């Protein structure tokens, strides 16, 4: 919980060679068959299946993240989420991805088939209709669920530094406007204004960009949910800020050398009363490059407005979209091995999150170890402890007589 | 397994000296046994071939690997385990199969002098394991292109195929193929 | 063609492409070359897949809420303004065109709601073009600089891979001279 590694380590790998003081070990051996020998961990308290409080819990839910990767990246703990992984942890997150991908597509062609006349059009009448009606209400589940959900977390895990927290810290928020809009969406087509749409429309692309959430299962998609979310920080928020200095800059100075239409009907000459708005957006296409200049006589002082353009396209798109470029590669060189890291322990997270939602029965079946008579407890109780083997290979340790409970190597099955 | 008193010390040796094996042997004579008693193989799926023998040397105890060459007991026998098998089939520690292999895939090299000059017995460097390995094409398996393990491997090569040289005078043990079609410079490629 | 149907060609069409796409094999007798028709390989691996697999999901997500806000034709028979039965399908290509830039926004007055479609479209641009297609110039430069050493060493089995086989489809007088 505070993030000390070296006397984390130190517990873990506990070698105690004396007879009367064995039992204060938690890294044995099993056996040793020459250069390769099986390394066997105490996993008293780390994967204890719903009963105890744990250490990986502790690591992977409520520790220092500054440290974790280093604290996850030790004995057995990696290799126990991989053991976890491939048991229940990888196929039960490949079930959550195909219903949430489903769930969105349920959600893709009611908003298609949403007809749009009078008021919000209760009346379905058909069958195709009652098709629809059962994505509205399938919809409807998933937003209160992603909303009970997200309150009992606010009971109980939930509250790090939301949203500069790559650990399920933005999902978390996503997740909770996504089911407001869908009951909001909801309540409106329910209380009869018709702009349940606009809302609805908004809470489809988050649900779509929330499945970026389910890149976890791949280094790949995982690492590259993340950059995204990092060079969307430590980059492109400062290219808004300045973007937005550029250009009410230029879209008033602009604007102000146009002449107005009482002078008379026709905009695109002239300026009247939307001439900004507009404005703002032909320089927001300017500077990403599908814009046209559209060069303009209609101005009083025509030769300065064309200064002014090439000032806005030197310096937002030659300029700064073009180092918005380079500073990515500046991130994306000095934040990966960090999304390596930060991968891990959503990797992780994900995985304790599935195995606490199951029964402890269910959690005991899938249990990462296998008890072991590991010595006598200076009463004759044998010590049976629930471990886990790690083979190991070294040629240059030749001694390896110290604790070699099974004199027979090999687990011999 | 077949596990016998004579395997059993060996496994159980206090600091490299288990006193039961010099008397345990004298009572196999007086009934009358040591060709048989010395050499019984594990008739496990899983340590078959293994010997009194092949325990002596991966225990690191020299003064008995004497003792038990002293009776004759053999120095070819095949440990064809599951466990004596490579890490691509289901085991653990492929050294070979035979004594002299084992030997010299530990980086122990006073014994692989010894079973080959020794008084008694002695083992030739030709003789193939059950998959055509000699000695070489064993080194070659064992072998990890780490820094200590190249170290010992090449020492050890060298070795024998100098000591081959000296002994048989035909035909080099590198050129003796397996029952792939292979040699070690083929297998280590 | 000898079976009577028609589309011999549309088959025949994709053969071609891959022809001149499997002349970038013989890109092996330089290093320059070979080198270079690796990266394309590794960047079309570790890069850009990852970016079809999110760009499918923003496309996916605003083309289904963007038409979503567009009106249908049954209301009338001009699809341009309107929505009808292949809306979609045109505006999948007119949201691939602006990521990439060569594309208009084409802003419509059809919709129902005509303020919050734009919003949606600035967020495409913003999230496609300033954000993805950037970033994806990005980790190409993380990927060009780390699999350089490693696309040296591939080229020296591609061109070792390519003697041997040349060599080995020699008779045996031809290669013993
Ligand atoms: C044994 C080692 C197997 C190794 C080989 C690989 C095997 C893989 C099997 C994978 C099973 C898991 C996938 C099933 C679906 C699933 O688990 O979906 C889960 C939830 O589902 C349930 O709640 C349903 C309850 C029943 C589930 C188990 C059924 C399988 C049982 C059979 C397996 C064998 C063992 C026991 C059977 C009993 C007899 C005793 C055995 C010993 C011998 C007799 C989806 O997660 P969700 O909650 O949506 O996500 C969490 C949400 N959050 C917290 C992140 C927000
Ligand atoms: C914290 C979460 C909670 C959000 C709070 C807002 C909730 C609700 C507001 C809705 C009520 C207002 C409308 C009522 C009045 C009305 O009806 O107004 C309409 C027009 O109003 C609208 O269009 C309202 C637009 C709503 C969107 C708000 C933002 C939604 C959330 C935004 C955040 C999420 C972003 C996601 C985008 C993705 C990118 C980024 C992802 C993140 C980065 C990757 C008038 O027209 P009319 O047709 O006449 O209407 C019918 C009226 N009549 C005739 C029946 C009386
Ligand atoms: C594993 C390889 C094997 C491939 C399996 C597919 C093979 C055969 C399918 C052809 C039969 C289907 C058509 C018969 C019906 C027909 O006739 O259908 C036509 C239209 O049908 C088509 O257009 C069929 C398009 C075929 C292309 C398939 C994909 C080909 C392979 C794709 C993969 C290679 C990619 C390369 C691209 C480069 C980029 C990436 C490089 C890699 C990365 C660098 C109907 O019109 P109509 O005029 O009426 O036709 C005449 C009918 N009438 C009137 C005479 C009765
Ligand atoms: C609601 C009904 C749903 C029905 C089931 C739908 C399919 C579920 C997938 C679960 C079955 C097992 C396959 C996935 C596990 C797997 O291969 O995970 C990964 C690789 O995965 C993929 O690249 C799957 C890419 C996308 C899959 C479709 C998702 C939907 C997308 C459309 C690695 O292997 P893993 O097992 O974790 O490693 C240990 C295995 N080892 C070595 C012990 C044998
Ligand atoms: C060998 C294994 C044996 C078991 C086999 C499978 C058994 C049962 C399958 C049960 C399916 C339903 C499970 C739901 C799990 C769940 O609640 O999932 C949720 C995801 O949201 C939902 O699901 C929405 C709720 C409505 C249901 C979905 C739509 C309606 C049903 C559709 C089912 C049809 C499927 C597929 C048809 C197409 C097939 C193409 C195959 C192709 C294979 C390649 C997990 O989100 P969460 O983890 O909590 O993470 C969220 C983020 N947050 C909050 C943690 C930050
Ligand atoms: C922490 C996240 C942020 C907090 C939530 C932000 C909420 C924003 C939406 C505010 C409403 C905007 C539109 C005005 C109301 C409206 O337009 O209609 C209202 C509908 O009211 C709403 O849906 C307000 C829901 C508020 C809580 C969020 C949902 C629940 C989640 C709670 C947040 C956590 C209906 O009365 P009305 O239609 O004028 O007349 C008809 C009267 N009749 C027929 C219904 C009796
Ligand atoms: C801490 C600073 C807080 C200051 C906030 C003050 C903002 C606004 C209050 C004043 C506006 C009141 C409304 C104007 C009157 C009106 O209603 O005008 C309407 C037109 O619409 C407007 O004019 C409103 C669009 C913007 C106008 C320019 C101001 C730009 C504001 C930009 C704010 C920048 C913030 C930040 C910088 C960016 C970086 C991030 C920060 C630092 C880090 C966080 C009526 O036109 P019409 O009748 O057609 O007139 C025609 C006249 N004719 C033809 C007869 C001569
Ligand atoms: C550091 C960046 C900013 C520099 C700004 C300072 C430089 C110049 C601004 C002042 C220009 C004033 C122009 C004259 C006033 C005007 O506009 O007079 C208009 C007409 O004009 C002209 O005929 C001027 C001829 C064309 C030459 C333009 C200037 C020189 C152009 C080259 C500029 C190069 C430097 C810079 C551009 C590249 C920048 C990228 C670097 C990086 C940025 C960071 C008045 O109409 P009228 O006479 O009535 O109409 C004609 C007569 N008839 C026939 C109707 C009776
Ligand atoms: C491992 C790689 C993938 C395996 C190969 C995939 C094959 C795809 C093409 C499938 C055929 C698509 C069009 C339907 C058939 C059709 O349209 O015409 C068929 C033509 O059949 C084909 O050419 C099928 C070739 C299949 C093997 C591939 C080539 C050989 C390579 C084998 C694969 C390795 C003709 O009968 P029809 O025209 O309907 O009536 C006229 C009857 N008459 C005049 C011919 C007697
Ligand atoms: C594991 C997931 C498996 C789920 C697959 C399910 C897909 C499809 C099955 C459902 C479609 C059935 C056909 C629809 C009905 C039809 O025929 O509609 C046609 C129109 O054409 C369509 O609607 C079909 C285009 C797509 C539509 C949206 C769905 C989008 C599907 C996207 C799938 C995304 C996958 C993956 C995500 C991307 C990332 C990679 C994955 C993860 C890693 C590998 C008739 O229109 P019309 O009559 O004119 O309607 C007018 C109505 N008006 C005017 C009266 C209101
Ligand atoms: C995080 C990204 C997503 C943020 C979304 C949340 C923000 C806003 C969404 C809600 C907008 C609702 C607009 C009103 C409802 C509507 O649509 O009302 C329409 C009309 O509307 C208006 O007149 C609204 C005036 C214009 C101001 C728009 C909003 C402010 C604009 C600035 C947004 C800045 C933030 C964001 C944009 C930049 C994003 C890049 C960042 C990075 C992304 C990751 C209904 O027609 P009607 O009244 O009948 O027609 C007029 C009346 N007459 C004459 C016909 C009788
Ligand atoms: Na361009
Ligand atoms: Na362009
Ligand atoms: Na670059």
């Amino acid at each position: 919980k505070t993030g000390k590694i070296g006397i984390f380590q130190h517990i873990i790998r506990r070698e105690v060679t004396d007879e009367d003081t064995r039992h204060l070990s938690r890294k044995f051996k099993d056996w040793a068959y020459g250069p390769v020998y099986s390394s066997l961990y105490d996993l008293s308290s780390l994967d204890t299946c719903g009963e105890e409080a744990s250490v990986l819990e502790i690591l992977v839910y409520n520790s220092k993240i500054e440290n974790r990767h280093e604290m996850l990246a030790v004995e057995p703990i990696n290799e126990l989420l991989r053991d976890k992984w491939r048991k229940f942890g990888a196929v039960s997150f490949y079930i959550n991805v195909v219903s949430y991908l489903c769930a969105m597509v349920i959600f893709t062609l009611t908003a298609y088939y949403q007809p749009l006349e009078g008021t919000p059009p209760y009346p379905y009448r058909t069958t195709v209709d009652y098709l629809r009606l059962a994505g509205e209400v399938i919809t409807l589940f998933t937003g209160v669920l992603f909303f009970f959900t997200n309150i009992k977390d606010l009971f109980m895990k939930k509250c790090p530094g939301v949203n500069s927290l790559f650990i399920d810290g933005s999902f978390q928020l996503l997740y909770f406007i996504y089911s407001v809009l869908v009951i909001v969406s909801a309540a409106l087509y329910l209380a009869g204004i018709e702009a349940y749409l606009a809302v609805m429309v908004f809470a489809l692309v988050l649900g779509w960009m929330n499945a970026l959430y389910f890149t976890r299962g791949l280094k790949l998609t995982g690492t590259y949910s993340i950059m995204i979310q990092k060079i969307l920080f430590k980059d492109l928020f400062r290219f808004l800020l300045v973007y937005l200095l550029f250009m009410i800059g230029y879209a008033s100075a602009l604007v102000s050398l146009l002449n107005p239409c009482a002078n008379v009907p026709t905009y695109p000459s002239c300026r009247d009363s939307e001439t900004f708005s507009t404005f703002l957006l032909d320089l927001f296409k300017l500077t990403i490059g599908m814009g046209d200049l559209e060069m303009l006589s209609s101005t009083k002082y025509p030769v300065v407005f064309i200064i002014l353009l090439v000032t806005y396209i030197i310096l937002t798109f030659v300029l700064l979209l073009n180092m918005l470029i380079a500073l990515m590669g500046e991130t994306v060189g000095q934040v990966s091995k960090e999304s390596k890291h930060i991968w891990k322990l959503q990797w992780a997270t994900t995985i304790l999150d599935i195995e606490r939602s199951f029964p402890v029965f269910l959690r005991k079946a899938f249990r990462s170890g296998e008890m072991v008579t590991v010595g006598k407890s200076s009463d004759g109780t044998p010590d049976r402890r629930w471990c886990f083997r790690v083979d190991e290979v070294n040629w240059s340790h030749w001694n390896q007589n110290l604790g070699i409970i099974n004199e027979d190597p090999g687990k011999n099955e | 397994t077949g596990k016998t008193c004579l395997p059993k010390a060996l496994l159980n040796l206090s600091n490299g000296r288990n006193d039961t094996i010099p008397v345990l042997l004298d009572i196999a004579e007086r009934t009358g046994n040591m060709r048989e008693f010395i050499n019984s193989p594990f008739r496990d799926i899983y340590y078959r071939g293994q010997t009194a023998l092949h325990i002596a040397i991966e225990r690191r105890c020299k003064h008995y690997v004497e003792l038990l060459v002293a009776q004759g007991a053999d120095v070819h026998a095949q440990a064809r385990g599951r466990f004596f098998q490579p890490k691509d089939e289901g085991g653990y520690f492929y050294f070979g199969e035979l004594p002299l292999s084992l030997a010299a895939c530990t980086n122990q090299p006073h014994i692989v002098n010894y079973l080959t000059e020794n008084p008694h017995k002695k083992a030739d460097m030709r003789r193939q394991d059950s998959r055509g390995n000699t000695v070489l094409h064993a080194l070659v398996a064992i072998a990890d292109n780490t820094r200590e393990n190249t170290k010992f491997v090449t020492k050890m090569y060298d070795l024998l195929l100098l000591k081959c040289a000296r002994l048989f005078p035909d035909s080099n043990l590198e050129a003796v193929l397996n029952n792939d079609g292979l040699s070690p410079l083929m297998m280590a490629a």
